[PDB]
RNA sequence: UCCCCCGUGCCCAUAGCGGCGUGGAACCACCCGUUCCCAUUCCGAACACGGAAGUGAAACGCGCCAGCGCCGAUGGUACUGGGCGGGCGACCGCCUGGGAGAGUAGGUCGGUGCGGGGGA
RNA sequence: CGAUCAACGGAUAAAAGUUACCCCGGGGAUAACAGGCUGAUCUCCCCCGAGCGUCCACAGCGGCGGGGAGGUUUGGCACCUCGAUGUCGGCUCGUCGCAUCCUGGGGCUGAAGAAGGUCCCAAGGGUUGGGCUGUUCGCCCAUUAAAGCGGCACGCGAGCUG
RNA sequence: CGCCUCCUAAAAGGUAACGGAGGCGCCCAAAGGUCCCCUCAGGCGGGACGGAAAUCCGCCGGAGAGCGCAAGGGUAGAAGG
RNA sequence: CUGACUGGGGCCUGUAGAGCACUGAUAGGGCUAGGGGGCCCACCAGCCUACCAAACCCUGUCAAACUCCGAAGGGUCCCAGGUGGAGCCUGGGAGUGAGGGCGCGAGCGAUAACGUCCGCGUCCGAGCGCGGGAACAACCGAGACCGCCAGCUAAGGCCCCCAAGUCUGGGCUAAGUGGUAAAGGAUGUGGCGCCGCGAAGACAGCCAGGAGGUUGGCUUAGAAGCAGCCAUCCUUUAAAGAGUGCGUAAUAGCUCACUGGUCGAGUGGCGCCGCGCCGAAAAUGAUCGGGGCUUAAGCCCAGCGCCGAAGCUGCGGGUCUGGG
C-alpha cells in the first residue's frame, strides 16, 4: 500500500485538523465520486481496503482513482513504556482529509456499479461520506 | 544578463557615489571625451565640458587635458573644489588619464 | 439552445443574507462594465445543469436589457458542494476564448477488449465568435485501442474556431480496466522502507 | 456631543487591558455613570470595553 | 531507548532596533542581522556582522528599492 | 517650449524574452591601423593608443506585435482582532470590525529628472 | 603561557564501592499495594459482505477494513493515604452483576427421530469429590443436569491460617 | 550536561519537554589588507585519444554554482574566480 | 503627567489562510532517455510491447524544519487623550522562586488521562466570602467597611419541595425521548424537493399473456436467462431481458420484468431538513436533585411580566485619602 518513497523527515507534528478541504473538492478525473463529510486521518490500510472492495465490485472493468494519500507518518511510543524518551517510532502513514474531499472517483463503469461500489468502499473508511456524481460545477472549477 | 562593461562600470560607480562626493563622470567615445560633475544626491548636473562642445582638435590625449582644464574652469567659478574621479568603464590611463591631470592643472581637487 | 435567466442588481445587500434567502449572488463584467448581481438559486441551477459554461445565458434584467453571457467561473462552498457566487461574463461582438464540450462518437476497440475511456478533456478552450458557437465538437475515438491517446491537434475543428489551448495537449486515453486478477500479486507484493534524504556532512 | 457611559457587566475575569480601559473611562463600580467627551481616544476604550457597557449620546 | 537531539543554540536577538521616524545618535545600532538583509543607506555604517549604525545624529528611515534591496538611512537633523 | 541623439540618474519587469521594422547628416558603434602609452596566464577578442576609407551587418537607439514573461481588478470566499453561542469529542456556528491567496475580467513591448550635442 | 576545570559560572592541589547488620531527618513533593483518572492493551458486541459452506454471502462461518461497550488484565498517569490505607494463596462467611455453566421458555438450523449447532428471553435455585503444586490458574482421575465467568480494597488477617 | 544552525515559537524580542533534525572544540601566512581585472551552474549543438563527466568552440542560461566545514541568512551592481 | 489603556501616523514581521515559483513528497495521463520482456539476430543494426520507469509537460494534491504570496494581529517611535493605590528616580524592609483549574495556540502522549511541557489570557491560590450550577477551589453571576423586618437587578429561574407565570402566540415530539454514547440500520413522524408511470386508465385486488432462432459460446467435466469474462444479436411480437429471483445433478418446474379484461384515482422510486426509534451488558437500592410532568412542568421560534446576590439604589454610621 501507498507511502512516500522517500522523505525529508521521518516523523511529522500532528497538526490540527479544522475547516473545510483545501481543496479537492470537485469531482476531475471519473463520473462518480466519494467525498470525506467529516474530517479523520484516513489510512493507508484503509484507503487499500477501499480500493481493493472497489475492484472487487467491478470483478474486472472500472477504472479507480485514489486522490488522497498517506504522506503523514504516523508514531506511536512502544507498548508499555513510560512516556519522555523521546518520540515514538513510525507505525503507518495517514492522509489528512477535511470535510469536502473528493477521496476516491470511479469511471468506466455503470452508474448502479459506481453507487454501489463507492458504498462498499465506503464502509471501509472511518468516516460519513456521500456519493456524488459529476455535474457542470465540477467542469467548471 | 549584464556585460563585463556594464558591471565594471557599476562596480566602480558604486564605490565613488558611496563617498558622498560630487562626482566627475567621464564618457570617451571613439572620437570625443566629454565630462559631467554630477549631483547624485540631486540627481543633477553642475557643469559640463566636451571635446565636442569645445570643437576641439586633433590628438586625442592632447584634447583630453584641455577638456580638463576647460572643465575646471568653469568648474571653480561656480565654486566647485573638491569632486571624485569616476572613470566608469575606462582604465585610468590615456585620454582619461589625461582629462584627470588636466581638471587638476585646472585646480580641482582630487 | 440558448437559456434565459432573471437577474437582479444588488447594492448592500448581504451576501449571506441573499443566500439565505435562496438567491446567489455573483457579479456580471466585461472590459465595459461591472455589476454586482444576484440570481435565484434554484432557477439558476436549473439553467446551469444545462448551460454550464459552455452554452450562452441570457440575463433578463430589470432595467430591461437582456444581456448575452456566458458563466465564467462558479464558486462552490468546499464543505457542502453547493455554489456560493457566480462570474457573468457579457459577450460582445469579439471572439471569445472559451469551453466547447467534445463528444467522444463511437466505441472504442479498446473498449471491446475490455479497456476503459478516460475522457480526459470533456470540453475545450477555444477563441471564436459568440455568433459562432458550437453545440459541441465531435472526435472519433473508435481507432483507440488500449493504451492510445487522442490529442487537441486531431481535434476537427468547425469554421470560425481556433484552438486557445496546445495541439500537444492530450484530451482522451484508452487504459487498461481494474483486474481481480491483479489484487493477488499487489497485495502480496513487498513494498521498501522510505528513505530518509541526508542531512549534514551526508548528502 | 458627549457620550454617556455606563458600566453594565463585571470585568472580573476579562483581560487586564479592558479593566485598564475602564480605568481610563474612570469607571470603577457597577451603574456607574460618566459622561465623556466624545472624541476619538475616548470612543476607542468605549468601544473596546463595549461588551461591559452601555453608551447613550448626550448633548 | 534515549534520544540523539535535545540541543539547540541561544537566541542571538537579530533585528531592526529602531524603526523609521525614530530619533538616533550618532552610534546607535539599527540593525542586527545575518548578511545584508537591509543595506547600509544614507549616513548609515555595517560592521563586519552586517549590523547596521547611525553614522551622524538624525533620524531613521527606511527605504525599500525592488530589486535594489531594503536601505536604512538617517536624514541628519 | 517640441523632435532626434549622447551622457548620467530615478521609479524597480506595466520596464523583460521573442518576432518584425527602422536610423548613420549629427552622435554612437562597429571600423582602419598597432608606431607610441598601455595590454593578452595565448590572442590588439578585451583593455589601450593613433586614426577616418567604409558600414549600420554586429551592437545600440527608436517603433510596431500580446506567443512566453511581468502586472492585475471588482465580486465572493479562506483566515482573523474583539464579542457570543454549540458539541462528549474530532470539531462547528452567530455578531461586529479587518480581510487574503488562487482564479476571472483586464493591463503591459515602459515612465520620468538633470546636463550636453543637433534640428525646427 | 600552563584548563576535554567537557558535570564546560569551573567545591579540593589530591578520592571508588558495599550494607539483607544497618541508623536518623524528611516526603504520599516520589516508586511498589489498593483505590482514582485514562482505556493503549485486555474481554465482550456490532457495521461492511470479499469468500467458504456440492448448490446457496448471511444453517454455521466473515478476507481487508470500520464503530463501540465494559473496567475483571498488562500498563500510562502520580490525585487522597509513606506522624502505616497489612500485602499472594487457602479457610470461613456471604452478597451482587449477567456477557448463563445447568435447570425453565423460545426463533433459526445444512432441525426425520434422538442428539447437537446458533441466537433470543431468563439471575429462582443449583453449580460435586479427588491426584499434582504455596499456588491463583492449569493439567489429570472419577462422577455430574452442570461442573459458568466476573464485582465486592485482585470481598473477607481488630475473622483464622501463614 | 558547554557552544552553533533550523524547526517547534502562536508574522517584534523571548519562550519548555529525556520534543523533531544537524554541527563545533578547528582552520587560513593567505583563506588576511588594498588596487586592478574577470563571472556561474546547467541545457542543446560541434570537436583526435576522450568516456554521463577532463580540456576547446558556438548558442541559450539571474543565479539553481561558488563562498574551507553544519545549518541558516546573505551574496555576481560580489562576499565568488 | 511622563503610566496602564486608547486615537491618528510611520516603520518592523512571515503566523492563520493559501499557494507550488524553490526543497521535497505525490495520483493519473502525455511525451520520452533508461532498463525488463517478445519478434528477428550475432554480420550490427531492426521492429513490437496492456512491463518497471528518469527528465520534461498536463490534470490533481501534500509539507513544523517548503514559500511566488500572505492577512487579522502584534511590536516600536512620534503627536494627542488619559490625575491613576498611575508613572519615574534614590534608598529601607520583605516574601516568592512546589502552583493549580479553565479558554485559546502548539509540542509530547494514543486527534488517552483530574496526563505532561511551553505561549497568551483568566480565575483559585489569597475571593473554601456571597447568587446560580442538586451537592462541588478555580463553569456562569459578582469583587463582602458596619447596620436596616426597604428598593432595582445579575446569572439562573417562576408546577410542588422552592422565591417568582400551571403567562401569551406559532410549531414539533409520543420516545418519560427530554433525563449521557458510535459506525450503522429502519414504510416512526411532520415537512420540503426531484424523478418515473397513469383516465391515450396507472398502482392494489379480482383475470389472463412471459413467446422463434437458442440447450448460443472465449467454455471444462453438467454450465439449456439463472458456475467466470472480452458478446447482446434479432426473428416474431399486443407484449416478453439471449432474463429479477425461487428451482436442477444439469433440466424441466413458478414469478418479476413486460402486453391484454375488471374497476376509476392516483401510484412507485430517490434526495434533503426537523424531532424521535434500534444499535444500548456490570456488579449494595433505586431515582431527571425529588415529587411528579405529555396541545408539558419536554424541544424550537417570538413576546410581556415577576423572582432572584454581600452587584446597584435608598437611609444611618465608621475609618483613611483628596478637596473645601
Ligand atoms: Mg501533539
Ligand atoms: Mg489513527
Ligand atoms: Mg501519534
Ligand atoms: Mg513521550
Ligand atoms: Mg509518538
Ligand atoms: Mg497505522
Ligand atoms: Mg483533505
Ligand atoms: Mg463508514
Ligand atoms: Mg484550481
Ligand atoms: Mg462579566
Ligand atoms: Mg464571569
Ligand atoms: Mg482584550
Ligand atoms: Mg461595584
Ligand atoms: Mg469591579
Ligand atoms: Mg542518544
Ligand atoms: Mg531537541
Ligand atoms: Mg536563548
Ligand atoms: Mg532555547
Ligand atoms: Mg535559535
Ligand atoms: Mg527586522
Ligand atoms: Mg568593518
Ligand atoms: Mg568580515
Ligand atoms: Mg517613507
Ligand atoms: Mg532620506
Ligand atoms: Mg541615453
Ligand atoms: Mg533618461
Ligand atoms: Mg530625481
Ligand atoms: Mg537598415
Ligand atoms: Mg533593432
Ligand atoms: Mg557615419
Ligand atoms: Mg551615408
Ligand atoms: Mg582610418
Ligand atoms: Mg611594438
Ligand atoms: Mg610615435
Ligand atoms: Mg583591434
Ligand atoms: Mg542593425
Ligand atoms: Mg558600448
Ligand atoms: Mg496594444
Ligand atoms: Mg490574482
Ligand atoms: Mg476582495
Ligand atoms: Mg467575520
Ligand atoms: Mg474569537
Ligand atoms: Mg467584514
Ligand atoms: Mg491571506
Ligand atoms: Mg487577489
Ligand atoms: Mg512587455
Ligand atoms: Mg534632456
Ligand atoms: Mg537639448
Ligand atoms: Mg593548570
Ligand atoms: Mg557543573
Ligand atoms: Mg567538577
Ligand atoms: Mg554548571
Ligand atoms: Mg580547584
Ligand atoms: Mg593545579
Ligand atoms: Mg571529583
Ligand atoms: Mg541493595
Ligand atoms: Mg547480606
Ligand atoms: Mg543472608
Ligand atoms: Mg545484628
Ligand atoms: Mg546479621
Ligand atoms: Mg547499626
Ligand atoms: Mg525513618
Ligand atoms: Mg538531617
Ligand atoms: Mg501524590
Ligand atoms: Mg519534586
Ligand atoms: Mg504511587
Ligand atoms: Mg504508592
Ligand atoms: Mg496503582
Ligand atoms: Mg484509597
Ligand atoms: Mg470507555
Ligand atoms: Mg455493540
Ligand atoms: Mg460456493
Ligand atoms: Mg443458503
Ligand atoms: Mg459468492
Ligand atoms: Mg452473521
Ligand atoms: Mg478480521
Ligand atoms: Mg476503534
Ligand atoms: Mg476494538
Ligand atoms: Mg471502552
Ligand atoms: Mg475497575
Ligand atoms: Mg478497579
Ligand atoms: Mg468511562
Ligand atoms: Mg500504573
Ligand atoms: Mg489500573
Ligand atoms: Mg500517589
Ligand atoms: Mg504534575
Ligand atoms: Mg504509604
Ligand atoms: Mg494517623
Ligand atoms: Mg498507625
Ligand atoms: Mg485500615
Ligand atoms: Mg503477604
Ligand atoms: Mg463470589
Ligand atoms: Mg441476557
Ligand atoms: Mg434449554
Ligand atoms: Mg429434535
Ligand atoms: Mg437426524
Ligand atoms: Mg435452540
Ligand atoms: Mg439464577
Ligand atoms: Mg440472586
Ligand atoms: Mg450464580
Ligand atoms: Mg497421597
Ligand atoms: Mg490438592
Ligand atoms: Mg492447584
Ligand atoms: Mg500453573
Ligand atoms: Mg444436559
Ligand atoms: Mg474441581
Ligand atoms: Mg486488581
Ligand atoms: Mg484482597
Ligand atoms: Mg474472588
Ligand atoms: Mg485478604
Ligand atoms: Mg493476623
Ligand atoms: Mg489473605
Ligand atoms: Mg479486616
Ligand atoms: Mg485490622
Ligand atoms: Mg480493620
Ligand atoms: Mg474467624
Ligand atoms: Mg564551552
Ligand atoms: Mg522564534
Ligand atoms: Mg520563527
Ligand atoms: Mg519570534
Ligand atoms: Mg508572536
Ligand atoms: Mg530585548
Ligand atoms: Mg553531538
Ligand atoms: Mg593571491
Ligand atoms: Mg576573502
Ligand atoms: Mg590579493
Ligand atoms: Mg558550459
Ligand atoms: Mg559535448
Ligand atoms: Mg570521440
Ligand atoms: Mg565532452
Ligand atoms: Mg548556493
Ligand atoms: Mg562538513
Ligand atoms: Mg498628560
Ligand atoms: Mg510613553
Ligand atoms: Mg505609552
Ligand atoms: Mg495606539
Ligand atoms: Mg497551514
Ligand atoms: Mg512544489
Ligand atoms: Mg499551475
Ligand atoms: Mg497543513
Ligand atoms: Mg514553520
Ligand atoms: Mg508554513
Ligand atoms: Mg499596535
Ligand atoms: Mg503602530
Ligand atoms: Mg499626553
Ligand atoms: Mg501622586
Ligand atoms: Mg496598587
Ligand atoms: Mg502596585
Ligand atoms: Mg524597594
Ligand atoms: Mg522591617
Ligand atoms: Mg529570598
Ligand atoms: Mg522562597
Ligand atoms: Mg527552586
Ligand atoms: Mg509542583
Ligand atoms: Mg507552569
Ligand atoms: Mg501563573
Ligand atoms: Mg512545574
Ligand atoms: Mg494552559
Ligand atoms: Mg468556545
Ligand atoms: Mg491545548
Ligand atoms: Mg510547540
Ligand atoms: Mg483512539
Ligand atoms: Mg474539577
Ligand atoms: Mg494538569
Ligand atoms: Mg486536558
Ligand atoms: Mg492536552
Ligand atoms: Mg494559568
Ligand atoms: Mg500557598
Ligand atoms: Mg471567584
Ligand atoms: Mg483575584
Ligand atoms: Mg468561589
Ligand atoms: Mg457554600
Ligand atoms: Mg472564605
Ligand atoms: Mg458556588
Ligand atoms: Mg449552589
Ligand atoms: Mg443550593
Ligand atoms: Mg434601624
Ligand atoms: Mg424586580
Ligand atoms: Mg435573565
Ligand atoms: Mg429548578
Ligand atoms: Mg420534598
Ligand atoms: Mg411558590
Ligand atoms: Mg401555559
Ligand atoms: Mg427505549
Ligand atoms: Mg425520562
Ligand atoms: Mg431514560
Ligand atoms: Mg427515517
Ligand atoms: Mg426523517
Ligand atoms: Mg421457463
Ligand atoms: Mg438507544
Ligand atoms: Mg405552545
Ligand atoms: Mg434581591
Ligand atoms: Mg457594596
Ligand atoms: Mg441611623
Ligand atoms: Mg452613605
Amino acid at each position: 500500500m501507498l507511502m512516500p518513497r522517500r522523505m525529508k523527515y521521518r516523523k511529522q507534528q500532528r497538526g490540527r485538523l479544522k475547516g473545510a478541504t483545501k481543496g479537492g473538492d470537485y469531482v476531475a478525473f471519473g463520473d462518480y465520486g466519494l467525498v470525506a463529510l467529516e474530517p479523520a486521518w484516513i489510512t493507508a490500510q484503509q484507503i487499500e481496503a477501499a480500493r481493493v472492495a472497489m475492484v472487487r465490485h467491478f470483478r474486472r472493468g472500472g477504472k479507480i482513482f485514489i486522490r488522497i494519500f498517506p504522506d503523514k507518518p504516523y508514531t506511536k511510543k512502544p507498548l508499555e513504556v513510560r512516556m519522555g524518551k523521546g518520540k515514538g517510532n513510525v507505525e503507518g502513514y495517514v492522509a489528512v482529509v477535511k470535510p469536502g474531499r473528493v477521496m476516491f472517483e470511479v469511471a468506466g463503469v455503470t452508474e448502479e456499479q459506481a453507487m454501489e461500489a463507492l458504498r462498499i468502499a465506503g464502509h471501509k473508511l472511518p468516516i460519513k461520506t456521500k456519493i456524488v456524481r459529476r455535474d457542470a460545477y465540477d467542469e467548471a472549477q | 544578463r549584464l556585460t563585463a562593461y556594464e558591471r565594471r562600470k557599476f562596480r566602480v560607480r558604486n564605490r565613488i557615489k558611496r563617498t558622498g562626493r560630487l562626482r566627475l563622470s567621464v564618457f570617451r567615445s571613439l572620437k570625443h571625451i566629454y565630462a559631467q560633475i554630477i549631483d547624485d544626491e540631486k540627481g543633477v548636473t553642475l557643469v559640463s565640458a566636451s571635446s565636442l562642445a569645445l570643437k576641439l582638435k586633433g590628438n586625442k590625449t592632447e584634447v583630453a587635458r584641455q577638456v580638463g582644464r576647460a572643465l575646471a574652469e568653469k568648474a571653480l567659478a561656480l565654486g566647485i573644489k573638491q569632486v571624485a574621479f569616476d572613470r566608469g568603464p575606462y582604465k585610468y590611463h590615456g585620454r582619461v588619464k589625461a582629462l584627470a591631470e588636466g581638471a587638476r592643472e585646472g585646480g580641482l581637487e582630487f | 439552445m440558448e437559456y434565459r435567466l432573471k437577474a437582479y442588481y444588488r447594492e448592500g445587500e448581504k451576501p449571506s443574507a441573499l443566500r439565505r434567502a435562496g438567491k446567489l449572488p455573483g457579479v456580471m463584467y466585461n472590459r465595459h462594465l461591472n455589476r454586482k448581481v444576484y440570481v435565484d438559486l434554484v432557477e439558476f441551477d436549473k439553467v446551469f445543469r444545462q448551460a454550464s459554461i459552455h452554452h450562452v445565458i441570457v440575463l433578463e434584467l430589470p432595467d430591461g436589457q437582456s444581456l448575452p453571457t456566458l458563466v465564467r467561473q462558479v464558486n462552490l462552498d468546499k464543505r457542502r458542494r453547493r455554489p456560493e457566487h457566480v462570474d457573468f461574463f457579457v459577450l460582445s461582438d469579439e471572439p471569445v476564448e472559451m469551453y466547447v464540450p467534445l463528444r467522444f462518437v463511437g466505441t472504442p476497440a479498446g473498449v471491446r477488449a475490455g479497456g476503459v475511456l478516460q475522457e480526459i478533456h470533456r470540453d475545450i478552450l477555444v477563441k471564436v465568435s459568440p455568433r459562432n458557437i458550437p453545440e459541441f465538437i465531435e472526435v472519433d475515438v473508435s481507432g483507440l485501442e488500449i493504451g492510445d491517446s487522442l490529442h487537441a491537434s486531431d481535434l476537427k475543428l468547425p469554421p470560425g474556431v481556433e484552438l486557445a489551448v496546445s495541439p500537444e495537449e492530450t484530451i482522451a486515453a484508452v487504459v487498461p480496466p481494474e483486474d481481480v486478477e491483479k489484487l493477488a500479486e499487489e497485495a502480496a507484493a513487498e513494498v521498501a522502507e522510505p528513505e530518509v534524504i541526508k542531512k549534514g556532512k551526508e548528502e | 456631543p458627549r457620550l454617556k457611559v455606563k458600566l453594565v457587566k463585571s470585568p472580573i475575569g476579562y483581560p487586564k487591558d479592558q479593566k485598564a480601559a475602564l480605568k481610563a473611562l474612570g469607571l470603577r463600580r457597577l451603574q456607574q455613570e460618566r459622561v465623556l467627551e466624545d472624541t476619538p481616544a475616548i470612543r476607542g476604550n468605549v468601544e473596546k470595553v463595549a461588551h461591559l457597557v452601555r453608551v447613550e449620546v448626550v448633548e | 531507548g534515549s534520544t540523539r537531539n535535545g540541543r539547540d543554540s541561544q537566541a542571538k536577538r537579530l533585528g531592526v532596533k529602531r524603526y523609521e521616524g525614530q530619533v538616533v545618535r550618532a552610534g546607535n545600532i539599527l540593525v542586527r542581522q545575518r548578511g545584508t538583509r537591509f543595506k547600509p543607506g544614507k549616513n548609515v555604517g555595517m560592521g563586519r556582522d552586517f549590523t547596521l549604525f547611525a553614522l551622524v545624529d538624525g533620524v531613521v528611515e527606511f527605504q525599500d528599492r525592488g530589486r535594489l534591496g531594503r536601505y536604512v538611512h538617517v536624514r541628519p537633523l
